[PDB]
């Protein structure tokens, strides 16, 4: 027949094939955005899935074509975002306003802006050296024929210093079930410790890889080098991290169920004192007393934990992947051999679609042990309204 | 997400002897008169309205079909039995929405006609957008039960 | 999300003798009416009533003999038997949906006759799109118990 | 996103004897002029208007017939009835836009002609996309009443 | 996910002359009914109840035969070998669902007739949609143990 | 996760004259059935039963063969020789699930028949979604271990 | 991912005429059959078992010369040739599981049978999914190494 | 992912006159065996060994020709030329796994025969896959040159 | 992004009797030449030029009349007339680009000649890749206005 | 991205009768034969070397044309006009490599003949896999270029 050798073509990852029956255009709609998928081009699979999405075809390539069209949108979201975010680090958070843009600059460039303003409202910190400190990041995506390959440049100007930093992404893929990634940071915004998070840079050097071992079950690691020092550029501390997590999924969807377990460990050598001009009293904004280097970064850190998730779609997600509303719950129970303590964390969001094509989402999240938080329990709290650009 | 269109025409009365002819199936869902003409029967049931359904015909030639032909040819038996009062209408649309959220989308318009003349006493359109998470048959219920809600009885 | 209808009619009998005549397929799905149907007589069965089902009179050609022609020979049937009521009705959606949630969508209508007249003495109609969870047998026997749950039986 | 033209004509009398001719449906989209013609008798309705319907005569093959020829038919139908005002019109577009927002676009043109002398007494169009949660039906209905109340009938 | 209804009929005889005649496939899958009716043996076996198979009606063509008129062919023998009772049932669902989880959804009614008369004396239907990681078989096996289970049997 | 029906039977003798004739194959997996005993002759040797295999018989045209046929014929051949009991079954489900697990699905059931009487002595079925990482013949193999192995004999 | 049926019988003699006979393929996999053979040829060769093979003959029509068919003429010729055993088997599974970089999943049966009586003197099934970069043939011959290796010579 | 079966047997002479017959195609791959004989002749020189090649004949008719005849045609040619040892075997797999990543999958019997008797003197088979950058040939290169290296020539 | 050739021919005066005969088209759009001759007569009469046009040629067979054969006898009828200057071109891209942007490419060439030599006294190409937001109809204006305002009219 | 092959003749003279046969195309893009000779002939002449090109010879059937003979014929051309040298050559790769930033991969032989007696005194092979950004037609000029280049000429 034809549409068997169609099949068969799309099944074996013909390349050539269906390059060849792509550009003779026997293809279905579904078909065609299923090639241009396996053929590399992201977004032009976009473009032809949106544009053929109506009442002209036939039933299950509509089916096919909303299915596909919702992952490549999960996947690259296009949009605007406004939104309001809380972080409690543990005793330190950081509230403001955040504005989120992204989009397809071309057929294979995809853009990411993510703007945010904010203050830092903590007891250990001299919050009124630390202004209101305005965040700008820019991330240009290539993709690849196998992969893709991501530059990130992200800018923090605050009064006490500015900080301008710059990070490369390379992503590849060996084969179906698995995935490497390596990547260099250069002066990254930090999320270790609020003192780090607040005070602090990060030159990294980590390696990762995802894993499919099975249809539900998928092993994800990771293998950094970190290089850790205060915006003026005076060194903290360096060390290795690392990460290793099983995921199993119960349901995919209707609710998704997801089952994980996984340790994090990290060991760092840190530096004999932390440097005088980051002190309140030497003109710094570190108000806490003693200001000992283990507050910044910890020289060993652990934890294993287990956790399970309940969600419909992703709300905060830039664009709403799910009809009309969306929700999520999350649960992580923790055990940090370093500290003695049992870390146990939950995570909350709900969505909604307002006007259409639109997702004004709420999001909550509690954790009893945050790293660095010294027994203090963090959180989250945000709002967002996302609207998507498409038709 | 609706839309209902209210009449400005006099009441109609209840106690009468009422009909129900075929709906009109201008949607292009196969068999959607039939299905707005089941719920419209138990609708109108929910108001205190019993109306006397117009008897099936054999159907052996394609160009037996046509839902206007069959209308005329019921509000003829209508006028035999000398009704008061002829419930019919049509069928705008009948169909899940192709988009993300996949609502079932139900339009639907009623008439009241009066069966000697044929004059058209009411006439009333409805159109909803349901919910993603309610289904089709609902959303053709919620809209037909506004529909003869809104339709004054005395 | 379901919907029903309230009906405002007499409570009926249960102590009679109740026939059971196929159930119209308006929907799209092949041999709902039939699944429709046994899942009613389980329904029924859960409330206390015992239908007398209605005999073969075995058809020929099933896709050009008409569904309504069918049930007007049940009819006739139950006339002659000289049955007290028969519960009848149709199916208008019988489907998972194709959505991304994909959950069962049903909606059926149920009509208790007098089988001499044909008067309609019952008239509800229920929809029901569960969750993706769900099975359509499960929804439609939900809804199904929900109608007959609603009888006024005496 | 929607845009009305706004006529410079004087206005026309409630009180006369109204018509409905069919509407033209240049759009893609099947059926969408008797769609349309249910929607604006129920509109006019609102508006206290009750045209004469014209009598649907039956046609020969249904798939080749112009809409013009029709319109002209019930024009001479009209001018023998003594007809003030004949109310028709036309559709230009009846569709959801392609894409996940499931977006109806409606675009219909309503025309007054004088029935004896054929000439054009009034003449509007609306148009309406940007609303992604309504239904196709529902965004008809919106224009043909932001058509039909701009009217300005005295 | 499952549901169930449940009889309101008198207990039956455990200690009697049992039969079984073939479950109708109302279910879209092929020879649903035969894979119904084997763990349906199962099931009833787990019980104490081993009853007289229908003896393999020599066909030449299947399609002609209905397998209602199949059934009917069974209970004529059940009526020649005076049984007290007999299992009938039918087969509504039996699928994996479309999605990506391809969860199990299986629903079956059940039936004991009295062979000579015909009566029904038992009537319960049972719908499941199991795990993901579930077999249609197992969801089938759960569903008759449930059906059986409630037999209430003396 | 499976499933496993438990006989309430008299255990049968191990020292005896066992048989072994085709399963039905009610799955839609071509030659399921013949997998099912070739697994399952291994599987009963485990427990050292050995049964005699039907003979292979010529035939023309498989696919109008039918399957119980075939297994009336074994029965036959059993009770020829003295054959105190006869393995059998059917096989109701053999596939990998569909969705993006695609776990092995197997669904077997296991009889054992008097050959003189053809009265069923045993009956058990058994059911399983095996790892996704596990073959469809393992998965098989597990169900078959476990029927037999529930099959205790003394 | 394996699974291997452990046989409780006695062990057979190394220093006896050996003789292969082909494999049946119940596998929907063309030609698996004759892989397993020769896979089996090398496995065997590894434990010191040298079987003397069939004489081949082309087959004048696929579809007359069974599976079956051809073990019975290979049966026949070790009868005429006085073997003390004939190695045999069959593939019930013989492919990759189905989307990309789908794990190899081979399952096959070994038999030992008795030239002159034709009866079973060993039976064990195995199966295995393998490794997602493991190959058909090396899944395959790890699953004849095992079998073969549980096989007792002595 | 590789394995390979060790041959029991005593070692062959490399200074005998040593043939070369064509390999049996088991693959679905077209031509493999050629491929195969051509890069087993490659490997074999490397090791010292110059088989002499079995000479071609007109196609005439191959497709009623089977590897299984042709093969025994070439070993009527190795016993007229009275050879010593005659190299021969099958392609088991010769493929690229379906996938991301272009994996090679070959599989391998290598046998050496005695024409003057048939008997198999040597015979071990070899499979290779999941090197994601290598060639197919590669591989197979790779997996003969083990085979062959394995050979224990003196 | 575009791109535009500059002419180095002397001023052509403004104040003559122009002509205009059709545009060939070599890109593959259909009817490209007619768009793109429609918003050059808009464009030129802007610029104060008021060609008059060809007549409409009662082609009988459209295939056979080749563009560049319908340019030449529009050339005859021009040099019929006595025009001074008759304005012409091509069109080899009016096209969307598409992917995800959707910009259009339109690329023409604008020749003047004389009618009487057939010279070419003017002869400029004009490209344009537009914005994504941009119509295939603005882009071409463009062009078109960029090409006709380079014309050196006195 | 490219690999030359060296060539150890010596150099030919630049000053001479030269001429230029068709290349042969074994690539499978059509007419690549035909862009190379253009290509070449625009290197030939950059480096001072001005080719006599062969006259074209009339065509029959396009799909029957055989690159060998007609190169051939192009040779006698050559031997009668009594050319010193003649450039020929062939296409063995002229295409974009699939996926995304497929880049233009071009492999051409080139040869210079000697038309007396055929005999060849240069012959060397150039390949690229060219930039992303690159065309196929520049990647061509590239190749031979630099095999135009390496040809050494005094
Ligand atoms: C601690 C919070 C636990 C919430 C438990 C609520 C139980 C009911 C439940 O989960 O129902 C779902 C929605 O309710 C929800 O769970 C929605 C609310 C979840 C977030 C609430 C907290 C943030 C505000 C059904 O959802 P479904 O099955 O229709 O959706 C899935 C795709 N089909
Ligand atoms: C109605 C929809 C819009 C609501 C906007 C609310 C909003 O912007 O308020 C924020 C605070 O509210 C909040 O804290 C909102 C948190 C919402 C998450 C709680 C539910 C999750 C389950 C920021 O208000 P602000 O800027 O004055 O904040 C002071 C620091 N700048
Ligand atoms: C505690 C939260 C309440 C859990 C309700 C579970 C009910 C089981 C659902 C069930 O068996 O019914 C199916 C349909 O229901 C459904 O499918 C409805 C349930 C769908 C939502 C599943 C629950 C998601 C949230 C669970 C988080 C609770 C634990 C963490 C605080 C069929
Ligand atoms: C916290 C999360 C820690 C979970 C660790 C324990 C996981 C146990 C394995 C679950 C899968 C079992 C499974 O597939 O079994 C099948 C039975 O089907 C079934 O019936 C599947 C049942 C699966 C139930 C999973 C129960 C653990 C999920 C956590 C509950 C929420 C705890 C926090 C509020 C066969």
């Amino acid at each position: 027949g034809r549409n068997e050798e169609i099949q068969a073509a799309l099944r074996s990852q013909n390349r050539a094939a269906l390059q060849r029956l792509l550009e003779r255009g026997e293809l279905d709609p579904a078909q065609r955005v299923e090639a241009l998928v396996r053929l590399g081009h992201g977004g032009e699979a976009l473009g032809e899935a949106l544009g053929a999405l109506g009442d002209g075809h036939s039933r299950d390539n509509r089916e096919q074509l909303r299915r596909q069209a919702a992952e490549i949108l999960e996947r690259t979201p296009q949009g605007l975002q406004l939104g309001w975010n809380k972080r409690d680090f543990g005793g330190l958070d950081f509230k403001g306003p955040t504005l989120r843009a992204a989009r397809h600059l071309g057929d294979d460039w995809y853009a990411d802006l993510e703007l945010g303003s904010g203050r830092y409202h903590g007891d250990a910190l001299d919050s009124s050296l630390l202004g209101s400190e305005r965040n700008a990041r820019l991330t240009l995506r290539r993709e690849l024929a196998d992969g893709f390959a991501a530059a990130t440049l992200d800018g923090s100007w605050r009064d006490d210093e500015d900080r301008h930093g710059l990070g490369v992404l390379r992503n590849w893929r060996l084969s179906s079930r698995d995935e490497l990634e390596a990547g260099l940071d250069w002066h990254r915004e930090t999320d270790e410790t609020g003192l780090m998070r607040a005070l602090g840079m990060r030159d990294s050097l980590r390696l990762g890889g995802r894993h499919t071992l099975s249809g539900r079950d998928q092993l994800s690691w990771s293998l950094a080098h970190n290089r850790f020092s205060t915006r003026q550029g005076d060194d903290l501390g360096n060390g290795e991290a690392l990460s290793l997590e099983w995921a199993h999924t119960l349901f995919f969807d209707g609710p998704a169920w997801q089952l994980r377990g996984g340790i994090d460990y990290q060991r760092n050598r840190l530096e004999n004192r932390v440097p005088d001009d980051l002190l309140a009293a030497h003109g710094g904004a570190l108000a806490l007393d003693g200001a000992r280097s283990q507050d910044l970064l910890q020289d060993r850190y652990g934890q294993v934990y287990l956790g399970s998730t309940w969600r419909r779609g992703f709300p905060g997600a830039l664009n709403r992947s799910r009809p009309q509303y969306t929700w999520i719950v999350d649960t992580l129970a923790g055990w940090q051999w370093t500290e003695k303590e049992f870390n146990y964390g939950i995570d909350l969001g709900i969505g909604m679609e307002l006007l259409g094509d639109d997702e004004l989402a709420f999001t909550f999240g509690y954790q009893s042990a945050p790293q660095g938080g010294g027994g203090d329990a963090g959180g989250t709290l945000g709002v967002t309204y996302s609207t998507r650009f498409g038709r | 997400c609706s839309s209902f269109t209210s009449e400005s025409a006099t009441p109609l009365a209840r106690g009468a002897q009422w009909g129900l002819v075929p709906l009109l199936n201008y949607s292009q869902a196969p068999q959607a008169g039939e299905r707005a003409e089941q719920i419209l029967l138990s609708v109108l049931a929910e108001e205190g309205v019993r109306p006397r359904l117009y008897p099936a015909q054999p159907q052996g030639d394609l160009q037996l079909v046509d839902d206007r032909e069959r209308q005329q040819r019921a509000l003829d038996w209508a006028r035999q039995q000398k009704l008061a009062y002829v419930v019919t209408g049509s069928v705008e649309e009948w169909q899940y929405k192709n988009g993300l959220d996949g609502e079932p989308a139900v339009g639907v318009s009623l008439q009241v006609l009066e069966p000697a003349s044929g004059r058209v006493l009411w006439s009333t359109s409805g159109a909803r957008a349901g919910w993603s998470r309610e289904s089709l048959a609902g959303a053709a219920q919620k809209v037909l039960r506004e529909l003869v809600g809104d339709l004054r009885l005395e």
